[PDB]
């Protein structure tokens, strides 16, 4: 069963081959595969209840007791404290789906678990696990090409955002933020459209600042075509609003210069002391005069400044922010059209940014202030400011909006779109069944199993929605076969129609294809394992 | 574990088969060094300083503390061979282990264990047939020296080996003494009726064969004589003591004048019984029970020899040998109590003999049958016990030679011939059973291999020469006289063992093969093992 | 099957996974405990609670403010933590309603 | 034994001596082989091992598996060592070597048990090894045409073979093309450090790719990096070992001034030092700048304002690959930045690859480098992909240096077993048994293939023995048909040096293990 | 297992199993052939079949 090699030599002399062979364990052969399949089935059956609009959430508690409520499979499996190596493989799988796509993190796990659950029966019938893996690869190729076949295309222009709002709404249908469904989807779309080289090029998410502040309502979550900072003006008597703001972005602390090399300025006389004194005075005044002469109405430093500089800024009517972070300095530069300046001597009226509004914002009975920079001309940066009644819904809204942004990104990368509600899975299952009727008898059980596994997503959707899985799935499959229509799926919201093309239920073709590919590849690597050797020491 | 939830461990598949083979191999390697004239003895220390020297494989595997079931099986195999034959207890273990080894090799090659078992069964059947048809010698053609040669072959590898030249005579004589014929006039040689006593002292060469019987008993009183010539022997299975009323009998006095007479009977009753015995002429009285001092005095005054606490089996043998009748009671079919002189046995002498500061009783020249005792004499109790075991092996061998009058040659001759014949015979039986039969054949070679290894000689060369000789015998009808060739381990050279005098009873090899085959089959059927944790 | 009640346990020593009915059970009992704690402070005739901290200082507070009461309690139920954070956010947004929101959620 | 007053060795010294010690060594080797047996061949399986830290490694590679097993048996360490040696000299055959060594030991176990002197066995092993090695060198197919299409075909088939046992076999033709494309670009030493292998979690194996150029992950950019452009269409590339930031001019440097004018001059002097470096870098025409050392925020923003690209802290290996691909030199000083030392590519880009940002230098025609970018659903998935590609790459290198191929599926094993059986039937009779045992041992490779595939190894080996004795030299196991086949025609090709070194290493390990007659373990301090 | 997964009730599964059981009893009865206890060959063959599975099969 375990404990590796146990003989202890026929002669009677000690037989020690591996270190801690007595404390070590080992599982070999079909029982190892069955353990893997049970672990994967447990993980998948945990996740399948968080699938679809009627899917429920999970409340994860970390080591120090902080709570995270979520429906995101990647976040769940990351917060999940697993010790089984196959559960770790499933965590890696979901994280991989999140990296490549940003959506589908729960579908991949359910699908892989189903594929292994069917491989269980195939191994019981005596097929080699590698033959199962090869039949699964074949069926996955069939399903991928069939997805390319039944796929649809959507316009990714900025003038018709309705197909993108529909895609983003489908993405956010399963999350708690569907209470402001379209309000959330719209801003995710606008965000990705603001920050994108739309020549089917990349979308850098560093240009989207997702900020959350407890308070307010979810309906207050909005898109700021500019920047938000967690700072306020440096002096309490500066004005809290600046319109038509000319911004000088600086990475020089408003302090007397200091060489980076080890330096010792020697004072040797009262005249040296007075010269030092006036040098300090004149440096402060010269800095403020250089900031004024460029024409700026606002200053933004990265490194904080001192009392003389602060009061001179106030006196000269130069509102100023200090201790702004490098990333926020970069975003302010990108948004306002300004250039980041390392020293005052290098400051000119052209290196300045322009913001049509710079405001200081309060949050009720908090004492906390934030700085909004907006009304820029063509800001290539953007911020999504999320509000809510507790930090749990705020963090869930953040990750939900991340899912929506990743979906819009995947559309910008490939406009092709497959229809969801389990319809794509049913159609691929039909295609795999058809191609299995043609292959030789032995890889036909593995393709039929792949089809029966693809059919778990529609079953899960129906089940979570209270429908009877087998009844609903068989009816919609029969309808798909009779009236050729791969847009027929599960009415999770009970709108009457089974046509997802009419319900505007939309998934990304790359999303579904990546789900299938990742699930199949990981199922292959799992079926290919037939031996385990853990430390097994039960150490501390 | 896991899905099952059984509270125990589970081995399955090649793992447990490998474990079983390892266990059997371990047991066989324990005893391999004690095989043949060049085998050596073993010490066994019993965790308390109790020491046992031995070459007997059954003894060795009995003393061991074995936990693995596949090894307990081989221990029980050696025990069974010791019960049913009396020799071959080491060869059978070695052969069973080798059959297991080769059969597990075949099962690793993914020959189904059923097929290996079928092939082993077929090969066992055909090896038995081939022995019975081609490799047997009738002891009638050879006379009495055949028995001496079989005894010497059995005694080789024991501590009475080189002295076999003389010990075999004793062994043969002893069995011939205890010969008795039953209904159907078939001669029976019931060894374990030869008594074997041990007495450290004089050398082995001074061991004694007593035509008669030897008792590990002595007279009950020092005033009794210690030699009687015309011994009239009375064997009694009751005690001669002051008479005690049984459980349901009570003495209740209501007239004190009766008490004395009652007390007097408590002794006079026993006196009368003894007088009746002595009235017939009995000079020797052996009893399984006790003899009070009061009674011993009657025996002393009569000039008789009384012996108490004799053992029931010793008493049965003395009675059968002298012509006496074991009496549990002095009671006849006439409702009285008497002792007839016809119930007596006779013997030409009874003596109390001194043997190294320890006395025993010798009953010499009994009539109505001849009996046999053997007093083994060595340097200490360890040697004497090893001599007893060796002599038991030799006696059992001679008994088997006399019951079935067929012998086979030794020195690996039988195993070599069977290896040849079965490696040729496998070609006809199936395709996988063929491999099983070939492996049975090859396994049989572990005996000459081990003999040569123990002799510190080139096992490969010697066994190859053996197989060459036996192949020449089986392919050339003019050279069948080569069948009788086996190992000469004092020179490392094949030799005509039928002319050298290396004989073994056919039953030895036959039973070795049959038992080894069944044991291997039994162990070779296990493909799973559930070892439960102890109830506590 | 199930994550925890499976032939093999998939978790490190010390973790756990409450399923459907057990999860709603813990959630509802914890939230309702929090709510029954903070009520009776509600309204003009509401009565105060004592916040006898067990620290090395043993700070002592007497409050009718639901936000303070919930901040100053050692909670281990996650749903109760949710309600606690909710009352804190109410206290941040406006300065009243922390007991009304807590009782309402409960 | 008795207890001496003063014992010879230190108390606790464990000495195992004689035939039992040797048989125990053989059994330990059998254990080590069993530990990797099921990984052999296209139907082979992977092993999952877990460390004390709890990190799992999943591999089909026998050398890896044995490195992970914490083997302590002195005789079983030898199989681990010879698998390491195989991975060193060749890069494939690590499981075959262990199987062959253990089977040599298993086959001679009976003769060892009956007191046969080990010297005789080692003599027989040496003889049979020389014979089998010369026979491989004799019957190996070496096309003497130096044709480029056939020399690419040969490498592609050898790589497909080396990959038809892993979790990337279902794309092995894919990967084989790339592996050949990879090794056909290296110049003459075929350095592995000249092939880059990036692992970007997320994506499918077919989404993996080879870049005839270089690619490496974005490196801790400062503020202003997003203001930089991210695509250039014929850039000149400055490769530097230069720290570009305001820093102490030297660590043992101490400035001493007694005047505020001198103070100001010193501040401006530091700034002019940096800005002068930046101006030299800018005037060399380089639009892309890479430094093995940090590039500060000031330099980042400077280059952003000049519409240049800058990346600092680039790893040394990625810099050398950028050099070998783009065609420049790495400069610790920016004072002579000629077009001779600048590099050049047709396209530079920064793109997103599965959650990560990667810089691609593509379009280098003079490139002596290639970079693999591997996708997959797990760290260990991608790691075993990398290991598979390492097997294929080492195979292709060795084949490039010696295009002498033999057939697989046990074809060569059966031919050598035939030749050695024949040879053994012509010698006195002591060496006969041992060389016949060598021959029977060689049969473990096709036998293990059939076992791992789920066939009747006995019947298939009978078919093979028959077809190899009737005339026919490249007949071996056909796995998809559960039968035999001419593996040289089926294109199961394997460089001859693979099996040559496998036999050499296995025979040496067997000879060593069999020559040891005593093991003495001293107590550890 | 898979039936429950489909979303069928254990009561329906049990009753449908009873239906299949009745049909299977019918089918096996149809397959069967009657035998007379005097048919010693059938008895010997039944005993041999019963013994083929056990260690006592070479002694069958
Ligand atoms: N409005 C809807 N109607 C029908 N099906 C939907 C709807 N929204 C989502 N789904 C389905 O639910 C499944 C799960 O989606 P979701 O939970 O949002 O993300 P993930 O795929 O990461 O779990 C998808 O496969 C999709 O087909
Ligand atoms: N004098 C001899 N010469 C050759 N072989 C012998 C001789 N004596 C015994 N043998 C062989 O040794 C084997 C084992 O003998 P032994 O060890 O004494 O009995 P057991 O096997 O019962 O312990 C026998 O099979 C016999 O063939
Ligand atoms: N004179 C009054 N008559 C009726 N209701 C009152 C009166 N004064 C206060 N209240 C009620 O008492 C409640 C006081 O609630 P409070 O303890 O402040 O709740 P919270 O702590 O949630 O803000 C208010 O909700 C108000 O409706
Ligand atoms: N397509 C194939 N058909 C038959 N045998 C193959 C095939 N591909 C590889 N083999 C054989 O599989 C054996 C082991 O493969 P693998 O374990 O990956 O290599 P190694 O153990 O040598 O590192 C080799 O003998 C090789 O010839
Ligand atoms: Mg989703
Ligand atoms: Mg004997
Ligand atoms: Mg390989
Ligand atoms: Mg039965």
């Amino acid at each position: 069963a375990s404990m590796g090699t146990l003989a202890f030599d026929e002669y009677g002399r000690p037989f020690l081959i591996i270190k801690d062979q007595d404390r070590k364990s080992r599982l070999m052969g079909l029982e190892a595969l069955k353990s893997h399949i049970m672990a994967a089935k447990a993980v998948a059956n945990t996740m399948r209840t968080s699938l679809g609009p009627n899917g429920l959430d999970k409340m994860m508690v970390d080591k120090d007791g902080d709570v995270t409520v979520t429906n995101d499979g990647a976040t769940i499996l990351s917060m999940m404290d697993v010790d089984h190596q196959i559960a770790k493989l499933m965590v890696e799988l979901s994280k991989s789906q999140d990296d490549e796509i940003g959506d589908g993190t729960t579908g991949v796990v359910v699908l892989a678990g189903a594929l292994l659950e069917e491989a269980e029966q195939l191994l019981d019938r005596g097929i080699h696990p590698i033959r199962i893996a090869d039949g699964y690869e074949q069926a996955a190729r069939v399903a991928i090409e069939h997805l390319d076949k039944i796929s649809d295309s959507v316009l990714v222009d900025i003038k018709d955002t309705e197909p993108l709002i529909q895609t983003a709404k489908t993405t956010l249908g399963s999350k708690v933020v569907n209470s402001c469904h379209r309000q959330m989807a719209e801003i995710a779309v606008n965000a990705v459209l603001t920050v994108a080289d739309m020549e089917r090029r990349d979308v850098d998410f560093e240009l989207i600042k997702v900020e959350g502040k407890v308070g307010g309502r979810l309906e207050d979550t909005k898109l700021i075509k500019g920047v938000i900072v967690d700072k306020d003006f440096s002096h309490p008597q500066m004005p809290k609003k600046v319109e038509d703001a000319k911004i000088a972005i600086l990475t020089c602390p408003f302090e007397p210069p200091k060489p980076k090399t080890k330096h010792k300025l020697d004072v040797t006389s009262v005249e040296d002391y007075k010269a030092l004194q006036k040098y300090e005075k004149e440096k402060f005044e010269e800095m403020i005069q250089q900031i004024k002469e460029t024409g700026a109405n606002l200053a933004i430093c990265q490194w904080g400044f001192d009392d003389e500089a602060n009061h001179l800024l106030l006196q000269n009517n130069l509102p100023a922010v200090r201790w702004v972070g490098g990333p926020e300095i970069e975003l302010i530069a990108i948004a306002t059209g300004g250039r980041i300046v390392p020293r005052f001597s290098e400051l000119t009226a052209e290196k300045l940014g322009f913001a049509g509004l710079v405001q200081e914002i309060s949050f009720g009975t908090t004492k906390d202030k934030m700085l909004v920079i907006e009304q820029c001309k063509n800001s290539r940066a953007v911020t999504i400011f999320i509000r809510g009644g507790n930090k749990m819904i705020i963090e869930e809204a953040k990750r939900s909006l991340h899912d929506a942004l990743c979906v819009i990104r995947n559309l910008i990368r490939d406009n092709r779109v497959v229809y969801g509600g389990g319809a794509a899975e049913i159609s691929c299952a039909l295609a795999v069944s058809q191609e299995a009727d043609k292959c030789p008898t032995l890889e036909q059980y593995a393709m039929r199993a792949f089809a029966d596994a693809l059919e778990v997503i529609p079953m899960a959707l129906s089940e979570n929605s209270g429908m009877n899985p087998i009844q609903t799935m068989t009816e919609v499959r029969a309808r798909q076969v009779k009236e050729m229509n791969p847009a027929l799926g599960i009415d999770c919201l009970h709108k009457g129609t089974n046509d997802m093309k009419q319900q505007h239920v939309i998934e990304t073709l790359i999303g579904k294809k990546q789900q299938i590919s990742l699930a199949t590849q990981m199922v292959r690597m799992i079926l290919k394992i037939d031996d385990i050797r853990k430390p097994g020491e039960s150490e501390e | 574990e896991g899905p099952l939830s059984v509270f125990g461990d589970r081995s399955t598949g090649e793992t447990i088969r490998s474990q079983n083979v390892m266990a059997a191999a371990s047991i066989a390697n324990i005893v391999k060094s004690s095989l043949g004239p060049v085998g050596l003895d073993k010490m066994l220390v019993d965790d308390i300083g109790d020491v046992t020297i031995t070459n007997d494989g059954a003894t060795i595997l009995k003393l061991l503390e074995v936990e693995h079931p596949a090894a307990k099986v081989l221990c029980e195999l050696a025990d069974l061979q010791d019960k049913e034959v009396g020799d071959g207890t080491t060869s059978v273990v070695i052969i069973a282990a080798e059959l297991l080894k080769n059969a597990d090799e075949l099962v690793k090659q993914k020959i189904h264990p059923t097929s290996v078992i079928s092939g082993y069964r077929l090969a066992c059947k055909e090896a038995v047939r081939y022995i019975n048809e081609n490799l047997i010698v009738n002891t009638d053609e050879l006379g009495r020296d055949c028995l001496i040669n079989a005894a010497k072959t059995s005694m080789s590898s024991k501590i009475i080996g080189i002295n076999g030249d003389f010990f075999a005579n004793m062994v043969v004589d002893a069995v011939l003494a205890i010969k008795y014929t039953d209904i159907r006039g078939q001669p029976r040689y019931p060894v374990n009726s030869v008594n074997i006593l041990k007495a450290h002292g004089r050398s082995q060469m001074e061991s004694m064969l007593i035509s008669g019987y030897a008792l590990n008993c002595v007279v009950g009183s020092q005033g009794m004589p210690k030699r009687i010539v015309n011994a009239k022997i009375a064997c009694l299975d009751f005690s001669l003591q002051k008479t005690k009323m049984k459980l349901g009998v009570q003495v209740v006095i209501t007239d004190p004048e009766k008490l004395d007479q009652i007390r007097q009977r408590e002794s006079d009753i026993t006196k009368e019984r003894i007088q009746k015995i002595l009235a017939t002429g009995a000079n020797v009285i052996l009893t399984t029970g006790g003899i009070d001092d009061m009674c011993l005095k009657y025996f002393v005054e009569a000039g008789a020899m009384a012996v108490r606490r004799v053992l029931k089996r010793d008493l049965k043998r003395i009675a059968k040998a002298s012509g006496a009748t074991i009496l549990s009671t002095l009671a006849n079919l006439e409702g009285e109590e008497t002792f007839e002189a016809a119930m007596l046995g006779q013997a030409e002498e009874v003596v109390q003999e001194r043997i190294c500061d320890d006395e025993l009783i010798l009953i010499k020249n009994t009539k109505a049958r001849t009996s046999a005792s053997i007093i083994l004499r060595g340097a200490n109790d360890f040697m004497c016990d090893e001599m007893e075991r060796s002599l038991h092996d030799a006696l059992c061998v001679v008994k088997r030679v006399l019951e079935s009058k067929s012998v086979v040659p030794g020195g690996g001759a039988v195993e070599a011939a069977l290896s040849i014949y079965l490696e040729n015979y496998a070609t006809s039986m199936g395709s996988r059973e063929q491999l099983a039969i070939a492996e049975f054949a090859r396994s049989l070679l572990v005996i000459p291999n081990t003999l040569a290894v123990n002799a510190a000689q080139d096992s490969t060369d010697l066994v190859a020469k053996l197989r060459a000789f036996h192949n020449e015998a089986q392919v050339n009808p003019e050279r069948k006289n080569l069948k009788w060739i086996g190992l000469d381990l004092s020179n490392g050279k094949p030799r005509d063992n039928k002319q050298a005098g290396v004989f073994e009873p056919t039953i030895v090899k036959v039973k070795s093969l049959k038992f080894a085959t069944e044991a291997a089959i039994t162990i070779l059927r296990i493909d799973d093992l559930i070892k439960l944790h102890p109830e506590s | 099957a199930s994550l925890s009640l499976a032939p093999v346990n998939i978790f490190k020593a010390g973790a756990d996974e409450e399923r459907a009915e057990t999860a709603r059970l813990t959630s509802f009992i914890g939230a309702i405990a929090i709510g029954d704690l903070v009520k009776s402070t509600l309204g003009p005739k509401g009565m105060d609670k004592i916040l006898l901290s067990s620290g090395r200082d043993a700070s002592l507070m007497v409050t009718n403010d639901g936000a303070t009461i919930l901040k100053n309690i050692g909670v281990d139920n996650p749903a109760a933590k949710v309600l606690v954070d909710m009352s804190r956010v109410q206290d941040d947004e406006v300065g009243d309603g922390t007991t009304s929101v807590t009782v309402l959620a409960a | 034994m008795m207890p001496t007053p003063v014992i010879l060795l230190k108390e606790g010294t464990d000495s195992s001596q004689g035939i039992p010690q040797l048989v125990s060594n053989i059994s330990a080797c059998q254990v080590i082989a069993e530990a990797v047996r099921t990984t052999l061949g296209p139907r082979g399986m992977d092993k999952l091992i877990v460390d004390g830290r709890g990190k799992a490694t999943i591999s089909n590679d026998g050398a890896t598996i044995l490195k992970l097993l914490d083997v302590v048996h002195p005789a079983a360490k030898t199989l681990v060592d010879i698998a390491k040696s195989q991975d060193a000299e060749v890069g494939d055959g690590t499981t075959s070597v262990t199987l062959l060594a253990a089977e040599f030991l298993k086959q001679v176990k009976p003769y060892v048990e009956e007191g046969l002197h080990p010297q005789i066995i080692i003599r027989a092993f040496r003889t049979a090894t020389q014979l089998a090695v010369n026979k491989i060198k004799e019957i190996a197919v070496t096309v003497k045409k130096a044709d480029k299409v056939e020399q690419r075909k040969l490498l592609e088939k050898c790589a497909m073979t080396a990959l038809s046992s892993k979790l990337i076999s279902q794309q092995k033709a894919f990967f084989a093309k790339m592996v050949v494309d990879a090794v056909m670009m290296l110049d003459d030493l075929l350095q592995l450090k000249m092939i880059g292998i990036k692992k970007v979690q997320g994506g499918a194996l077919e989404d993996s790719q080879l870049v005839a150029g270089v690619a490496f992950k974005k490196t801790f950019s400062y503020a202003g990096f997003e203001m930089q452009p991210k695509k250039y269409h014929n850039p000149k590339i400055a490769l530097l070992n230069v720290e570009l930031e305001l820093k102490a001019e030297k660590d043992n440097a101490e400035i001493r001034v007694h005047t505020v004018e001198d103070y100001q001059a010193i501040v401006d002097a530091e700034w002019n030092i940096l800005y002068d470096k930046l101006e030299k870098i800018h005037h060399s025409g380089a639009k892309v700048v890479l430094s093995k050392l940090p590039i500060g925020d000031v330099a980042t923003q400077y280059f952003a304002d000049r519409d240049m690209f800058c990346a600092g802290r680039v790893p040394e290996e990625d810099l050398k690959r950028t050099m070998m691909a783009c065609g420049g030199s790495i400069q610790t000083s920016v004072n002579a930045l000629s077009a001779d030392v600048l590099g050049r590519c047709q396209v530079f880009e920064e793109t997103q690859i599965g959650g990560e940002r990667y810089n691609f230098f593509t379009g280098c025609p003079k490139a002596k480098t290639c970079t693999f970018i591997l996708r997959g659903g797990a760290e260990q998935f991608m790691e075993e992909t990398e290991r598979s590609l390492h097997d294929a790459i080492m195979i292709v290198r060795r084949a490039i240096k010696n295009d002498s191929v033999v057939a697989g599926g046990g074809a060569i094993e059966m031919e050598l077993s035939k030749y050695l059986r024949d040879y053994s039937r012509t010698i006195p009779g002591k060496q006969q048994l041992l060389i016949g045992a060598y021959a029977k041992a060689l049969e473990i490779i096709p036998r293990q293939l059939c076992d791992n595939a789920g066939f009747d190894a006995t019947n298939i080996l009978n078919k093979l023995r028959a077809r190899h004795a009737q005339g026919g030299t490249w007949y071996g196991v056909d796995i998809n048909n559960e039968d035999i086949a001419d593996n040289f025609e089926a294109f199961v090709w394997e460089p001859a040096m693979v099996r040559i070194n496998a036999l050499t290493a296995a025979s040496e390990a067997a000879c060593l293990i069999v020559s040891v007659d005593e093991t003495i373990k001293n107590p550890r301090s | 297992t898979k039936l429950l997964q489909k979303g069928i009730h254990p009561t329906i599964i049990s009753e449908s199993f009873q239906k299949a059981l009745e049909k299977g009893i019918e089918i096996l009865t149809d397959m069967s052939r009657p035998v007379e206890l005097s048919d010693r060959e059938t008895l010997l063959n039944s005993a041999t079949t019963s013994l083929n599975s056990k260690v006592v099969s070479q002694y069958s």
